[PDB]
C-alpha cells in the first residue's frame, strides 16, 4: 500500500 | 550528464531451432526516460512487441524489457534497434544465442 | 534483512506535449505488483502479480485516488523545481522518488527509505533515522527547511514503521508460494575459442530468483576481479533472472579456472569448471 499523507509534501 | 542505454539481446530460454521462445531486448542505465525500441526479424520491424512498466535502478537510471514470442531458426537474424537522445543515430544490436 | 517493499514514481515534463506524465510502480523484493500510468486510456492502480488481485474494490479505488493526487503534486513539484534551478518552462525535466521498508525474518522494520532525484541527480533523502534529511544542493535545502517546519519526516516515519511493514507482511503471506520461494540458478560453463592462443570461458546462471547473485572467476584460486567481464543481471520475463561472467584464458589453461556462484537459493556456494 502506497504512502498516503493528508498533505502530500511539496518541494 | 545524460546517460546512454546499455543493450542486451537474448532469449528467455536457451535457443533450440524450431522451438518457440521469447526474444528479449533489455535496455538499462539510460536517462532521460524517453526511448524508442524495435525488435527486428531479418531487418524488418516485428509488430507484436510488448514492454515492461518504466522502473529505475538505485542510481536513478531507467530500465525496460521489450519482448516478443519467436521461434529461432538457423538462418533467421534477430536484432534490437534502439534510439535515445544520447544517440546520433539508432543503435542496432544483433542477437547472439551465446550471450 | 529478508524482504523489501518499494514504490517508484517518475514524473516527466514535456512542454508542448501536455501535462507531465506520472508513472508509478510497486515492488515486493524483485516482484512488481502494481502500476499506474497517467497516460493510460483509463488511469488506475492496476495489478501486476496474481496475489494482489484478491484485494477488494476499496483497496483499488484508494490506491487510484492516491496516485491521481500524487500525479498532481508531482506536477506542482516540477514547476517548483524550475524556480529553484532558475530554469525555463521550455525544457523537459524529471522527478523521481523511491520509498519503502525492509523487514527481517521476524517481520520487524530493519530500515526505511525515502529518496528523491531531479534530472537523475540526488535531490533530497530521508536519513536512516527517519527523522532528518540530507539535501544534495542549495535548492534541496529550501525543501529541507519546508519539510523540517512541517514535520514531514514524522509522517514518513509513521508510515514506514506502521502501514508499510504491515502491508508488506500481508503481501508476503498472500504471495507466500512465490515471494517466499528462492529459485536457485541453473549453472554451466561454456567455452568459446577466440584464436589458437585464447578462449573465452563463460559461466552462466539462469532461472534464478531473487536477482541478487555473485558470480566470480578464480585462476589458481585467486579472484580475477579486474579481468572478468560481468554482464548486468537481466530479467528473463518469467520472473527469473540471468547473468554471466566471462574470462579470456590461455588455451590449455582452462582447468586452472573455477567459477564460483553464490545465491540465496543454494545451500552452499557452487564451484564449476569447464
Amino acid at each position: 500500500k502506497a504512502f498516503n499523507p493528508e498533505i502530500i509534501p511539496m518541494f | 550528464i545524460q546517460r546512454t542505454p546499455k543493450i542486451q539481446v537474448y532469449s528467455r530460454h536457451p535457443a533450440e531451432n524450431g522451438k518457440s521462445n521469447f526474444l528479449n531486448c533489455y535496455v538499462s542505465g539510460f536517462h532521460p526516460s524517453d526511448i524508442e525500441v524495435d525488435l527486428l526479424k531479418n531487418g524488418e520491424r516485428i509488430e507484436k512487441v510488448e514492454h515492461s512498466d518504466l522502473s529505475f535502478s538505485k542510481d536513478w537510471s531507467f530500465y525496460l524489457l521489450y519482448y516478443t514470442e519467436f521461434t529461432p531458426t538457423e538462418k533467421d537474424e534477430y536484432a534490437c534497434r534502439v534510439n535515445h537522445v544520447t544517440l546520433s543515430q539508432p543503435k542496432i544490436v544483433k542477437w547472439d544465442r551465446d550471450m | 534483512g529478508s524482504h523489501s517493499m518499494r514504490y517508484f514514481y517518475t514524473a516527466m515534463s514535456r512542454p508542448g506535449r501536455g501535462e507531465p506524465r506520472f508513472i508509478a510502480v510497486g515492488y515486493v523484493d524483485d516482484t512488481q505488483f502494481v502500476r499506474f500510468d497517467s497516460d493510460a486510456a483509463s488511469p488506475r492502480m492496476a495489478p501486476r502479480a496474481p496475489w494482489i488481485e484478491q484485494e477488494g474494490p476499496e483497496y483499488w479505488d484508494g490506491e487510484t485516488r492516491n496516485m491521481k493526487a500524487s500525479a498532481q503534486t508531482y506536477r506542482e513539484n516540477l514547476r517548483i523545481a524550475l524556480r529553484y534551478y532558475n530554469q525555463s518552462e521550455a525544457g523537459s525535466h524529471i522527478i523521481q522518488v523511491m520509498y519503502g521498508c525492509d523487514v527481517g525474518p521476524d517481520g520487524r522494520l530493519l530500515r526505511g527509505h525515502d529518496q528523491s532525484a531531479y534530472d537523475g541527480k540526488d535531490y533530497i533523502a530521508l536519513n536512516e533515522d527517519l527523522s532528518s534529511w540530507t539535501a544534495a544542493d542549495t535548492a534541496a535545502q529550501i525543501i529541507q527547511r519546508k519539510w523540517e517546519a512541517a514535520r514531514v519526516a514524522e509522517q514518513l516515519r509513521a508510515y514506514l514503521e506502521g502501514l508499510c511493514v504491515e502491508w508488506l507482511r500481508r503481501y508476503l503471506e498472500n504471495g507466500k508460494e512465490t515471494l517466499q520461494r528462492a529459485d536457485p540458478p541453473k549453472t554451466h560453463v561454456t567455452h568459446h575459442p577466440i584464436s589458437d592462443h585464447e578462449a573465452t570461458l563463460r559461466c552462466w546462471a539462469l532461472g534464478f530468483y531473487p536477482a541478487e547473485i555473485t558470480l566470480t572467476w578464480q585462476r589458481d584460486g585467486e579472484d580475477q576481479t579486474q579481468d572478468t567481464e560481468l554482464v548486468e543481471t537481466r530479467p528473463a520475463g518469467d520472473r527469473t533472472f540471468q547473468k554471466w561472467a566471462a574470462v579470456v584464458v590461455p588455451s590449455g589453461e582452462e582447468q586452472r579456472y573455477t567459477c564460483h556462484v553464490q545465491h540465496e537459493g543454494l545451500p552452499k556456494p557452487l564451484t564449476l569448471r569447464w
